[PDB]
């Protein structure tokens, strides 16, 4: 219902997206002469999976489950952007703004910790063509940017960084700089991710939708110092569409 | 070194007229600056927006310019943004906004010049320290 | 008689090798929990994100530390002052990450050490003694509450409590100097006089009693066998020590009452240490050390630096480097 | 007993005046330490937003939001070191709070000038300062003569509370010793320990 | 290059002119830097020893000879034979003095 | 503070022995004064107990036997020999200052215990390896660069703003 | 190997505590 | 961790040798 | 093969002039009348091909177009550097006093 | 030579520990008479 901050605080519910009834399986019509926007988009991860490093013999690497260790701090919400109607009839969402990143650390068997910037920054998600109405079989597929996990000012434990910091290993004054370059030289990565959103609950009266999502993106590489992992994120999402 | 009239001579207006000050007025305007302004402007910086300081060079490139007494006294009545396009007395203390910034209610016109001359004098004394921040403490 | 009383008599028994007592009933299990968690974490705890910025600090021997660099690491700033028992975590893995062992250890320890204090009273009552030893111990106890409890409260986070480590302790001291100028605080000056003066009077009292030992042995045996335990008489001539020390200085700077002399030895370091713990506890609320930066100026207004200004340059270098990735805005207000 | 009671109460008083801005209004007593630390983040969200920053999507250096992040139960809270202080509640700030914490739409649209003023006033009056009443951090230059009443009252009442707890232990133990009849020392003729079996 | 004093485990790279006016450095914060080698186009030419007559002009190379110029004259070292770790040690003059004092 | 930022004097075993000798002296000072004061024999009928001691008396003014038992049972050990106990009091602090004096003679030569090599070799290769050891070194670097120009005027250190080391914001 | 050495020495000290308390020279009263 | 490998033998003898000295002297006191 | 991209940028025109595509918004204080009003506009519309495309920003008053003309000699443009513009770093680059 | 580094700790302990044992028992044998 109309709960309040003081109802919610400390419960873990601030990290949950809203939901629609078992019975909201209707459909929202798209008046192509019209303009639209996602007034709020919320993504809530429920599982993080990391691809394992198959040995030189390999055969195949699988996505293994991982333990979340950073608590109910993982959700993306208050995301806004405009829902265009294209000419083949498809719908395309274009993010503007929103809390569209969360840093997250999960932990693999054996104890390896894997940070990642769970994000949909600059998302661009489209429907199949000729969608006159949004329904409980509508899908968007999209891509986003994943900037470096740390940004340019971040200094390492020996004081080294990109936009700031030592440019060398000062505790070893006369070592050979050559084998240290990958840690002396901070690099700022920007990669692309992918996300599918499967609408499964629609409430045409209010303009709300709800469904599942699954994304794949890279984990932190620590400004160039090691190789990233592939990560697969699944969860649920909630959206509100308003006439623009 | 000592506090002299050549030190205490600061631009009065942008017409290059000047005015010379007393020991009494510089010290008078130090006290009032402490009372009314330094909570934010200690040593020539601005705590709530460190990008703007009171270095006379910064004051020079303000629209209107503020590296003189009249410009400063005006800013203390009707403050604007650096570029002149916005009045900001709703958030910056001023005589205009002395109903929300009480410490201004009892400032006389002789007081606002005391403060302005202090501001314009102080960097002749301290140089880089004034407006510099912790690097120069 | 009945069960509850046979047990009550065992608890308060003065014949147990180690006194238990009612304070001992709370003390034992809590020290045991603190000690066991601490030994396991020091050795094996994985890295701990102390400042809430997902930048874990390794404190344990198996993760690359030695005795001097290791520590049990304070819980995360993201927790601040919230209670974080194991049961509040979704997994031991989360708990370890966010620094839970630190909270478990310091509460069981603070509790068990406060009952240590009461135990000192309790056994003195069963033994017919005067009761105030526990008062002396309150000076170290109070100092421990300061760095582990009071200072986190005032600053809003157990992430700023003292780490459980040799190097971590230095880390805490240096950041304290930059943020409070503790060296310029009178209560810590009272603490140094506390412990310099204690060690002084320690070396003095020993040196002067050892100087006045009564020949009871030959040159081939330890002097120590000139004393036998529970002997009725004294083993040194205090009149002789007064005569020596009364002349080292002058006659009335010298104690000749044994009772006055020992109460002096108790009171000096206890009070001083009370003051330095009071000083950590009031700098918990940002009532900081004297500030004479740019306090001396010349006729014109130039700053004439003093030694206080040099101290501030040191303080400033600690200020700007500490927790280097943790500040987004220009003041470090806690 | 009363020394014990009063000790407990000075400690509570200490914590009342440091954290509580209801019966200790900040209009009268200056901001609380959390209040000042929170007000600093608000200040620089406002300014940067005025310049054009999208404060909800600004990744800071660590990967955490420069301006906004989640607490450990998910609530949206101010970023930076003030994350420890998200429990703060004050009339100048509660307006911008929705069900899941701070509302980004209200941040974008509803920040009144009186809040910009309160927030700046409070961050420049944070309860930090020196014993000779130079106000600010320890590295601050002389100029501003200020130590918050919250510091003066909480420090002074901790000191008092602590020394009254020491009072308790002194007089409680003496009162037991005296009622047993050995407050003046051990009776040489009846030294209890002598009637005790050895520990080994 | 201003030379490292004995007190300092570490020392910044600061280049002055014959008078001492700072003219180039390697900055920590890059954002408002005004003296970087890139900005000043500083170069290293060598005279004597292995490098005699050589000149380097790209900043990364000029930067690493700049970090050794704080130590004085620049020598080729063999660090593989002894598995040297790159951290300075004292001489027997030092070890004798310490032992006897 | 100079000794922290240039010599890393806190990390030095000889200062650690001195620190243990001073705080240990203060400990023995306090705990022996309180034990004597709280095992005294009743030798007058007044509440001020000080007036019940004559410097010329033969008798011990407090009970070594009962003190011993208290501490055996509180702490597990106690002193039993009054000569050993007072010699140990001369010993502990006196030996502490001597050990600290040795470390300073090393610092006369800049023979510091400034680093742990193994930590530096790892930290240099592994940018996620952080310990309290490395945090403290960053603080030292700050102390050195911020205080030296003014601490050592005769050197004419000029550090442009842009070479001064600083974390974010501060 | 270094961790093992630190822990072994620590372990020996705990053992020494045990004997020093429970197997002390028992003090007696001549 | 790339530690000094004579550290083990140095710690070991630093413990062993003076400890053997004390044990030798305690046991031969107890048997007279 | 491995270079600090920010250090490379200081050898470009970013190191001499206000880079309309990269420089932090506080650098516009250096010159009269740009800050804050036009700084916001320059940055909000940032990515430009040539320094003079900045006169085509929608809404400029005629005094605004003239101020910019006066200060075109103090501008340059280079390629957008990802590390310089992400994190909202153009609005706040972590530098205060 | 590229030799086993525990060889040294091994030899030292192999020698020291049985030796100290024999010495400890010898010296307390002499302390009896
Ligand atoms: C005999 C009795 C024996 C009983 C022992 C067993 C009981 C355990 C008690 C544990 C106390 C330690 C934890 C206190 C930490 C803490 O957060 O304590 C502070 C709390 C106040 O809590 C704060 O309270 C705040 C309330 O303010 C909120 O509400 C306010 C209302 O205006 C504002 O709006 C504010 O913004 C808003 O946040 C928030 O909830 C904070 O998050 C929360 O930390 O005080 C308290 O509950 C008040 C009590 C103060 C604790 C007293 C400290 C005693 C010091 C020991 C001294 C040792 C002496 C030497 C020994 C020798
Ligand atoms: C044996 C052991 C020895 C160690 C003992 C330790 C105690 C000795 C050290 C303390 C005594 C020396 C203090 C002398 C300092 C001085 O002259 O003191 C001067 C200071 C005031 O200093 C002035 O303070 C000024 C404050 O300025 C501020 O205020 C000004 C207006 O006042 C301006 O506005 C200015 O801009 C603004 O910044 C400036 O800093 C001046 O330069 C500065 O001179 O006194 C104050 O603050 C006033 C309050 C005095 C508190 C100090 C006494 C505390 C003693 C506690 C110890 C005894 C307790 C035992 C219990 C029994
Ligand atoms: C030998 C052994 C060593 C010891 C030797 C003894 C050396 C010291 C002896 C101490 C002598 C005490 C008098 C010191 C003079 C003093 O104080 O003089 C200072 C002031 C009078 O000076 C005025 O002090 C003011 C202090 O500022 C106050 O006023 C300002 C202006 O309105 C602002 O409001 C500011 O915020 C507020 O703090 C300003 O600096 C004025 O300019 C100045 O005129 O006296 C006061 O306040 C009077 C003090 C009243 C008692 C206050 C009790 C405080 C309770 C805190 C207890 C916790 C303490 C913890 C400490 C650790
Ligand atoms: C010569 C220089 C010097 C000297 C003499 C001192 C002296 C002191 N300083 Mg200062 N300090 C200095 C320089 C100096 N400092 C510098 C340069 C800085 C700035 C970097 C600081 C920063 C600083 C801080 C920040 C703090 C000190 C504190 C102290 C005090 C520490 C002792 C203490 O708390 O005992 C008190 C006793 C204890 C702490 C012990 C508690 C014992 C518990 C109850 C039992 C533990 C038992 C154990 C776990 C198990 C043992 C069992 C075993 C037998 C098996 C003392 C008065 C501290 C202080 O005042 O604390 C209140 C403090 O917090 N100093
Ligand atoms: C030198 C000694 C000293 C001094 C000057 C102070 C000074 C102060 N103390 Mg402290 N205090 C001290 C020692 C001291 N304290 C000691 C030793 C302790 C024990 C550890 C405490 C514990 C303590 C507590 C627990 C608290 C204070 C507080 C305070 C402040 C408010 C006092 C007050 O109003 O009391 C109250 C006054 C009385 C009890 C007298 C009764 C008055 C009647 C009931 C009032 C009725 C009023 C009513 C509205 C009128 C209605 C009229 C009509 C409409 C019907 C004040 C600045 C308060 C504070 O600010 O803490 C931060 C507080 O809460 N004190
Ligand atoms: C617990 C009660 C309490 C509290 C919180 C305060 C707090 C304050 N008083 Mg008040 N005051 C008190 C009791 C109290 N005082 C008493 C009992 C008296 C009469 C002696 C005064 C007389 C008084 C005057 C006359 C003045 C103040 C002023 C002030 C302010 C400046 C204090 C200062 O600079 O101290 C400086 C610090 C010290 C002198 C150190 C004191 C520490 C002692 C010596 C050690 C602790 C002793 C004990 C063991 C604990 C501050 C708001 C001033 C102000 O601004 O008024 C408008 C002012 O001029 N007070
Ligand atoms: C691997 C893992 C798990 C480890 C955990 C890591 C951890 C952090 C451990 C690291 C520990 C570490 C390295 C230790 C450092 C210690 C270090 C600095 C060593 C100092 C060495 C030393 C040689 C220094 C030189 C100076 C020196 C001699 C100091 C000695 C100090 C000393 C022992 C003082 C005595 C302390 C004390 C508790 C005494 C109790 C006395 C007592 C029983 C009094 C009782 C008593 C009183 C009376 O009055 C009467 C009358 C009677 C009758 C009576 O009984
Ligand atoms: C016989 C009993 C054995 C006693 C226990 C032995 C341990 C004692 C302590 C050993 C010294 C610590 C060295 C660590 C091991 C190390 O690597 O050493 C090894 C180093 C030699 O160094 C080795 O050298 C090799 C090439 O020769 C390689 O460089 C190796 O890397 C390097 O380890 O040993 C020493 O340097 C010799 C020790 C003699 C030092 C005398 C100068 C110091 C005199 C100061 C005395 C003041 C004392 C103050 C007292 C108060
Ligand atoms: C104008 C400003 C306002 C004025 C303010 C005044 C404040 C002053 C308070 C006066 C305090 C009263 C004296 C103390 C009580 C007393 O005398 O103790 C009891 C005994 C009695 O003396 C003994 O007296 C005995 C007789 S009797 O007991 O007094 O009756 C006698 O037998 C014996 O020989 C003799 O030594 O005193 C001592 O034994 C002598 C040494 C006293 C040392 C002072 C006590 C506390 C020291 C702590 C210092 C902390 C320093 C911190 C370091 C970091
Ligand atoms: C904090 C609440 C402040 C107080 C108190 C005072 N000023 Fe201020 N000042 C503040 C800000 C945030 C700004 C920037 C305004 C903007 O353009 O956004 C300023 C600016 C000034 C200036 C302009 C300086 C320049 O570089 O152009 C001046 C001359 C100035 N302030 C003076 C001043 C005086 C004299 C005050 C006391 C009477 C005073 N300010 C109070 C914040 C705050
Ligand atoms: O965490 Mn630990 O340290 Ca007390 O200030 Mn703010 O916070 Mn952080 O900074 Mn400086
Ligand atoms: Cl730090
Ligand atoms: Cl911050
Ligand atoms: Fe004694």
């Amino acid at each position: 219902q109309t709960l309040t901050y003081d109802d919610i605080v400390g419960t873990g519910l601030a990290n949950k997206c809203p939901t629609l009834d078992d019975t909201a399986r209707g459909a929202y019509p798209i008046d192509s002469s019209q303009t639209y926007r996602i007034a709020r988009l919320c993504l809530q991860p429920t599982t993080f999976l990391v691809k394992e490093e198959p040995k030189n013999k390999r055969q195949e690497a699988e996505f293994v489950p991982t333990k979340l260790v950073t608590r109910e701090t993982t959700s993306l919400d208050q995301i806004q952007g405009e829902l265009k109607v294209n000419s083949d009839g498809s719908l395309t969402f274009v993010e503007e703004d929103g809390i569209d990143f969360q840093p997250v650390t999960v932990q693999m068997a054996g104890g390896e910790r894997i940070p990642l910037l769970f994000t949909v920054k600059n998302l661009v998600a489209s429907t199949q063509p000729n969608v006159t109405s949004i329904t409980t079989s509508t899908d968007f597929k999209g891509e986003f940017n994943v900037p470096s996990y740390r940004t340019a000012n971040f200094l390492d434990p020996k004081g080294r960084g990109l936009a700031s910091g030592y440019d060398s290993a000062i505790a070893l004054p006369q070592a050979k700089e050559e084998e240290l370059a990958r840690a002396n030289v901070k690099r700022f990565s920007l990669t692309k991710g992918q996300i599918s959103l499967n609408v499964a609950k629609v409430d045409g009266r209010t303009g709300e939708i709800a469904g599942t999502f699954e994304s794949e993106q890279l984990s932190d590489d620590d400004m160039g110092a090691h190789e990233p992992h592939e990560v697969k994120i699944q969860g649920v999402f909630y959206a509100s569409i308003e006439p623009a | 070194a000592e506090l002299t009239p050549e030190v205490l001579t600061v631009p009065l207006n942008s017409e290059g007229k000047t005015i010379t000050l007393t020991e009494k007025q510089y010290l008078e305007g130090k006290r009032l600056f402490q009372y009314a302004c330094a909570s934010c402007h200690v040593g020539g910086i601005t705590k709530t927006n460190p990008s703007l300081d009171l270095r006379t060079e910064t004051l020079a490139l303000a629209t209107p310019p503020r590296d003189n007494i009249e410009g400063l006294v005006d800013y203390m009545k009707n403050p604007t943004t650096y570029d002149g396009e916005q009045e900001i007395a709703e958030v910056h203390p001023s005589l205009r906004s002395a109903d929300i910034f009480p410490k201004m209610r009892n400032l006389t016109e002789k007081d606002l010049v005391a403060i302005a001359g202090h501001i314009l004098v102080e960097p002749k004394i301290l140089g880089d320290k004034w407006g510099g921040g912790k690097v120069y403490y | 008689a009945n069960l509850w009383e046979r047990f009550c008599n065992w608890v308060t028994s003065t014949d147990n090798r180690l006194y238990v007592g009612w304070f001992g009933v709370i003390m034992i299990p809590t020290l045991l929990a603190a000690t066991i968690c601490f030994v396991i974490a020091f050795i094996a705890a994985p890295p701990v994100d102390i400042d809430g910025i997902r930048e874990p600090v390794s404190g344990s021997l198996l993760y690359g530390n030695n005795i001097i660099t290791g520590a049990v690491v304070p819980s995360s700033n993201a927790i601040g002052l919230h209670f974080y028992p194991i049961w509040e975590a979704a997994s031991l893995d989360e708990w370890l990450y966010n620094g839970g062992p630190y909270q478990l250890i310091i509460f069981h320890f603070l509790l068990g050490a406060s009952c240590y204090m009461g135990r000192q009273w309790e056994l003195s009552y069963r033994l017919g003694m005067r009761p105030w030893i526990c008062v002396a111990y309150s000076a170290p106890l109070a100092s421990a509450f300061a760095v582990f409890l009071i200072y986190p409260i005032g600053q809003g986070s157990f992430s700023d409590g003292m780490p459980l480590g040799i190097s971590g302790t230095f880390n805490f001291m240096i950041v304290f100097q930059a943020e409070h100028n503790i060296l310029m605080h009178p209560f810590h000056q009272l603490g140094v006089a506390g412990v310099f003066g204690g060690a002084l009077f320690c070396a003095m009292h020993g040196s002067l009693v050892t100087s006045s030992l009564i020949r009871e042995t030959t040159e081939t045996e330890s002097a120590n066998y000139g004393y036998k335990f529970g002997q009725e008489e004294e083993t040194y001539n205090i009149v002789a020590a007064h005569g020596y020390f009364g002349r080292l200085i002058f006659q009335y700077a010298s104690f000749n009452n044994s009772r006055s002399l020992h109460f002096f030895l108790a009171a000096w370091p206890v009070v001083g240490v009370w003051f330095t713990a009071l000083g950590i506890s009031t700098m918990a609320f940002n009532l900081n050390g004297f500030n004479f930066n740019h306090s001396v100026i010349d006729a014109k207004g130039n700053v004439i630096n003093t030694w206080a200004d040099i101290i501030n340059r040191a303080n400033l270098g600690m200020e700007v480097m500490h927790e280097r990735n943790a500040h987004n805005f220009p003041l470090d207000l806690a | 007993y009363s020394l014990g009671a009063l000790s407990m109460m000075g400690f509570i008083a200490t914590c009342f005046v440091w954290f509580n801005n209801t019966v200790y209004p900040s209009e009268f007593y200056g901001p609380t330490g959390p209040e000042a630390s929170q007000a600093q983040a608000m200040t620089f969200l406002i300014r940067d937003q005025k310049l054009g920053a999208n404060v909800g999507s600004a990744q800071g250096p660590t990967g955490l939001g420069k301006y906004l992040m989640r607490s450990p139960t998910g609530e949206i809270i101010f970023g930076g070191e003030t994350m420890r202080f998200w429990d703060f509640r004050g009339p100048w700030l509660e307006p911008l709070r929705g069900p899941n914490g701070l509302d980004l739409n209200k941040i974008k649209n509803d920040i009144q000038p009186w809040q910009e003023r309160r927030a700046a006033e409070y961050m420049t009056h944070a309860p930090l300062g020196s014993l000779n009443s130079v106000g600010g951090v320890a590295t601050e230059i002389n100029s501003v003569n200020f130590v918050s009443p919250r510091s003066w009252l909480a420090t002074s009442h901790f000191v008092l509370a602590f020394f009254f707890l020491v009072g308790h232990l002194w007089h409680a133990g003496r009162a037991r010793a005296a009622a047993a009849g050995f407050e003046k020392g051990i009776d040489r003729e009846s030294e209890p320990v002598l009637s005790m079996p050895s520990l080994d | 290059v201003r030379r490292m004093p004995a007190f300092f485990e570490s020392f910044p790279v600061i280049l002055t002119d014959k008078n001492g006016v700072v003219k180039a450095d390697i900055p920590f914060r890059r954002a408002e830097s005004k003296y970087s080698f890139e900005q000043q186009g500083v170069t290293v030419s060598f005279y004597g020893g292995e490098l005699n007559g050589q000149t380097f002009t790209d900043p990364p190379t000029v930067k690493s000879y700049a970090r050794k110029a704080i130590f004085g004259e620049i020598f080729e070292f063999d660090t593989e034979t002894l598995n040297s770790d790159g951290i300075f040690r004292t001489s027997p003059r030092g070890w004798f003095t310490f032992a006897h004092a | 503070l100079f000794f922290q930022g240039f010599h890393n004097w806190t990390l030095n075993p000889f200062h650690m022995m001195g620190v243990a000798g001073v705080l240990g002296g203060a400990l023995l000072c306090a705990i022996h004064g309180a034990t004597v004061e709280n095992t005294l024999f009743q030798d007058g009928e007044g509440a001020s107990t000080f007036r019940a001691f004559n410097p010329t008396q033969a008798e011990e003014t407090y009970s070594m036997v009962t003190a011993n038992r208290f501490w055996s049972q509180i702490f597990g050990i106690a002193f039993s020999n009054k000569r050993w106990l007072h010699f140990f009091m001369l010993f502990v602090p006196v030996t502490g200052l001597w050990m600290s004096a040795i470390g300073v003679v090393g610092l006369a030569l800049n023979l510091r215990s400034y680093d742990f090599i193994s930590q530096e070799i790892r930290a240099a290769e592994d940018p996620e390896f952080e310990t309290f050891y490395t945090k403290n070194l960053l603080l030292n670097e700050g102390i050195r660069a911020w205080m030296a120009p003014q601490d050592q005027p005769h050197e004419n250190f000029v550090f442009p703003e842009e070479v001064l080391p600083r974390g974010n914001a501060l | 190997m270094e961790t093992i050495t630190y822990v072994f020495i620590f372990a020996c000290i705990i053992a020494l505590f045990f004997f020093a308390i429970f197997f002390r020279e028992p003090p007696r009263i001549t | 961790m790339e530690v000094n490998q004579l550290g083990l033998i140095a710690t070991a003898l630093f413990v062993l040798v003076p400890s053997v000295f004390l044990i030798i002297l305690y046991v031969q006191t107890e048997s007279q | 093969e491995l270079v600090n991209v920010v250090d490379e940028k200081l050898g470009t025109a970013y190191g001499e002039k206000i880079d309309l595509n990269n420089t932090n918004i506080a650098a516009f204080i250096q010159y009269r009348g740009l800050y804050p009003t036009l700084a916001k506009l320059i940055v909000k519309n940032a990515p430009y091909e040539s320094v003079e495309d900045v006169l085509n920003i929608p809404g400029l008053t005629e005094r605004q177009k003239q101020i910019l003309r006066e200060n075109l000699e103090h501008f340059t443009v280079t390629e957008v550097e990802t590390a310089l513009v992400e994190g909202g770093d153009r609005y706040n680059n972590g530098l205060y006093k």
